[PDB]
RNA sequence: CGGUUGAUUGUUUUAACAA
RNA sequence: CGGUUGAUUGUUUUAACAA
């Protein structure tokens, strides 16, 4: 939850052609199903940022092996990610869902990587077969990222022009990807 | 302190809890088959734990012999001045049982 | 030369082929495409390589083909 | 056509040395490269245009082939609607003549 | 198969690193504990040791050994850390509770606060 | 070729921090400087703004915009962050001097340090 | 404050202090051929940096023509309320040059 | 400055075969040559660790990156790390090195990570040959770390049984592995 | 003798295998694991026997050979003095008849 | 076959068959290893696979090798 | 290539540096 | 496989959580 708001705006915006958007930001949160309900867990969400040679999508990965997260209960994560996980990050969180079967991942992304491509529409659609819930980013998961994870300070989320239909149309293409 | 542990008590074992309960179980068999490695049982209701150390990394037994499918443990320790005793019990399959101190 | 794509395989190809609106490889890294007139078994292909009109035929059962002036 | 198997980030580091070569570096700055949305087949992955007097030699590369999904590189010179098959090693002149390292088609094609 | 039978309060890594960096501040820089003595991981035969702080108490000595590596708790922060708290005079050890070793301290010693194992032993996930 | 001309004032990435939460804070936690309205990123047409704060003094106002990804600093902690300070009345902009802009906010409008434009575009790394 | 930069200042070019003075060389020249990246010299003494941004990102001019081998920059600007004008040539091997302020 | 001392006691042992040391730690200094003398760089020095797709050497290489050193100045960085690089990360800072003339490294190795295995000396051999000056860290810099690295809040530096022992046995094997 | 080229991460692979199912898992318990120390050929990274009623298979797995440094894998059958070289294919049905995913030399030692 | 290891490589390749004391290695992944005795052109191998004492021998200038009962 | 951005351009990648 | 450790075992991987 320690997340200045312009790395926040600047990451999350989500034009569906953003060219100078270098660095992948993923916060994530993991619930618990106790009792027949989904109760939050408070210390076990966060944000990571991404580097050149490694992806969030991996250390999310380490994240969870550090966890130690009992096998005999149900997890829910959820991710919100400023670009869709490239090839190799889709590869090994479908092999990561095949090998663990006791937690559900639904993901919201900012933004569409590479939609045009052929490769990483597979590997997208390979992420859906293994199981991950796909989502476009709307306004009411960016004002609970901005309530959650940026460090606002109080101040108000400020959505920036044209979210709506940038969200309509992210939404359009990952429904056309996913062959709906 | 010492009523609290006495009366009402039960402890369980958590010491691979990332994975499958089979391999769990193969696993707490061999720890407690070889003396090479340690055993944790902890108390449901606390953060109390008791570790069954091996004695080279310094009457108090673990066995399977007693009961078929079931695990009993004896521990003898001295506890604030006082000498007293640890009894418990957990079976092969939930990896949970009961356990309790008791003066001797 | 191999094609690149059993039973499924086998029956991708011979629709493929009967049909069309698809891609065909042949493998030897170097590989012969067939594409689609429009995004503009024996195997016949005019293709002009190096400045000559070389003429590329091979035949498919795993197969043989080779390119001749 | 002929195309060669090539893996993805061979295919990555030749349009990055391309677009940088054009654009930042202007050593290649006559060149013109064409998108995926600009190309009517749905395979192409891109385009490189390489002037060559009146003529041109255009290094397209392609996505999605069942090659599971391959990609590959194809040369071709252009002389007005005259097209021929060009082999790597005839491309290296026909650019070492007219013409980070370089954006070398040997490279990018050798296996 | 021989055993040692050890009482290890399972606590956060957290609340261990505040611990030791408490007492190594209140035995260098702020030394009112400066006669406790802490000896390092390599010093201990025992392989899942991770710090042992010595306080000595006239002849005896209050010993709390905080262990790394153990096996992993109930509670989703209990990942394998733990502090045993043990009085030992002339090789007799006797396990002590922390509110005993709490008060043994205040006894025979007594801003950064001070170092308390009641604090440190304390399960915060448990209620 | 037209060009835009601005003093930019060179400032490591800690202090632009630092600025920015203090900012905030002073906006909506201390609701002191509540009257400054804080503009992001997105509302600029200049790629290289990082964040724009607005102060009203009287009818102008005061606009302290900081940048980044600018071109490196002679300094080694110059890596493309800077600060600009200009008043603007009526669409007539002025570069104003990190002294003066202070002493307009302290004639305007004046635990946490309140938010000062010298500490902020101050070089630690040249002195 | 205006006497600090009117009587002694001198200014370089900083841009890509990480690549080799050639590369840096040709990207200055490209980036003051055609107005579309920013160009940002910084005075030695202090961190005051006067940034070029092209006229699309909000008598100013920079240029190559007045001597071969040399860049001449022209930056009119209203500092605390009183026009000024920033004079600054820097040649283009080392990157470097003079640069100061004057009364328009 | 920032590292607890169990953390530095634990990986930083120079026994030369340590089975339980999965992580590798790395902590770097960097020098510059200004008017003939060497003048350490106080903010840019650090410690890095490693995961288990993400090492230490990759980490420094993008720090490095981002540090924007000036290319007409000479650099000198110090490394003190846990473990010898692996074959990946021999060959990567080989390259690096290569690419960046103007910097010069030392490395200091508490162990050697694989010293008999024909790979990971052809690694290390290749890093000494493109420049890197690699040595054993004994018992001087093993004090440098603790007073510079280590957070000991005054603490006086504790060696270990066998330092200089091991210290020795390592340096011979990395003179036979570097064919001195 | 017959040495099959394998990528160091396989190799990797069945070694922490192999330790794991001797080790921890135990289902293998009855292997035997040498080391490199304990071989007089300098090439060999490591030995893994598996006791074969009688006889034994023996996995030798090598290092740095000049195939630039390559790595390799051989198996070999064993019945006292009498050796043997052996093919993946009939090592499968070796080791499944007497006996984390199961150490199978198929998929350590296909290309 | 084909030798694994120009000027230079046919000489370590003379040399090293002169001398001894060394691997050498020709790969068709299979490969044929030859090791010094001391460790446990014409190529001639006595070698017990799956059961049979078959016998390798082949030739290299690259060449050709075959193995037969 | 800060643009009808087709996205590894000069990365914008950081919990307290003014508590 | 916490051991005459041959090293991807159950990782020991964290700047403030008690300022
Ligand atoms: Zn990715
Ligand atoms: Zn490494």
């Amino acid at each position: 939850g320690h997340m200045d708001p312009d790395t926040f705006s600047y990451n999350f915006n989500n034009r569906p052609i953003l060219s100078r958007r270098n660095t992948v930001w993923l916060c994530y949160e993991v619930e618990r199903l106790d009792n027949g309900t989904w109760v939050k867990m408070d210390q076990h969400r966060g944000q990571v940022y991404s580097e050149l040679k490694y992806h969030p999508e991996m250390r999310f990965l380490s994240l969870v092996s550090k966890w130690k997260l009992h096998r005999d209960q149900e997890y829910e994560v959820t991710w919100y990610i400023s670009w869709s996980p490239c090839t190799k990050c889709a590869r090994d969180m479908a092999t990561f869902l095949q090998e663990n079967t006791h937690v559900t991942l639904t993901i919201f992304v900012a933004r569409l990587y590479y939609f045009w491509d052929p490769d990483y529409q597979e590997a997208l659609r390979s992420l859906a077969q293994a199981g991950a819930t796909i989502k476009i980013m709307n306004y009411d998961e960016f004002q609970h990222c901005w309530s959650k994870f940026v460090y606002s300070q109080g101040a108000p989320f400020q959505p920036w022009d044209g979210l709506d239909e940038y969200s309509q149309a992210l939404s359009g293409m990952l429904g056309e990807i996913l062959r709906h | 302190f010492f009523r609290k542990l006495s009366r009402e008590c039960e402890i369980k074992y958590t010491g691979f809890r990332d994975r499958p309960h089979e391999e769990r179980q193969a696993r707490f068999q061999n720890a407690c088959r070889d003396g090479r490695s340690e055993i944790a049982f902890v108390a449901t209701g606390t953060n109390l734990s008791l570790q069954f150390f091996p004695a080279s990394w310094q009457r108090e037994y673990v066995d399977l012999e007693r009961e078929a499918g079931k695990v009993y443990l004896k521990a003898p320790m001295i506890l604030n001045g006082v000498c007293v005793i640890w009894k418990g019990w957990i079976d092969l399959q939930r990896l949970d049982g009961m356990g309790c101190l008791e003066f001797d | 030369i191999k094609y690149t794509g059993h039973e499924e395989r086998q029956a991708r190809f011979q629709n493929a082929c009967r049909d069309g609106r698809s891609e065909i490889a042949f493998v030897a890294n170097l590989s012969l495409q067939f594409f689609p007139a429009s995004w503009q078994v024996y195997l016949k292909a005019p293709m002009i390589l190096n400045g000559v009109c070389v003429i590329w035929k091979g035949w498919i059962d795993d197969g043989m083909g080779c390119l001749e002036f | 056509m002929i195309v060669w198997q090539v893996d993805r980030m061979r295919i990555n580091t030749w349009k990055r040395l391309v677009k940088h070569h054009m654009y930042i570096s202007r050593k290649a700055k006559d060149w013109f490269y064409r998108h995926h949305y600009e190309s009517t087949n749905p395979k192409i992955s891109s385009e490189v245009h390489i002037p060559l007097g009146d003529a041109k030699l255009v290094i397209t590369t392609y996505w999605g082939l069942h090659t599971h999904l391959g990609q590959g590189v194809s040369i071709e010179w252009r002389k007005k609607r005259y097209s021929t098959q060009v082999d790597p090693d005839l491309a290296d002149q026909l650019i070492h003549l007219h013409y980070p390292p370089l954006p070398s088609v040997r490279k990018l094609t050798e296996d």
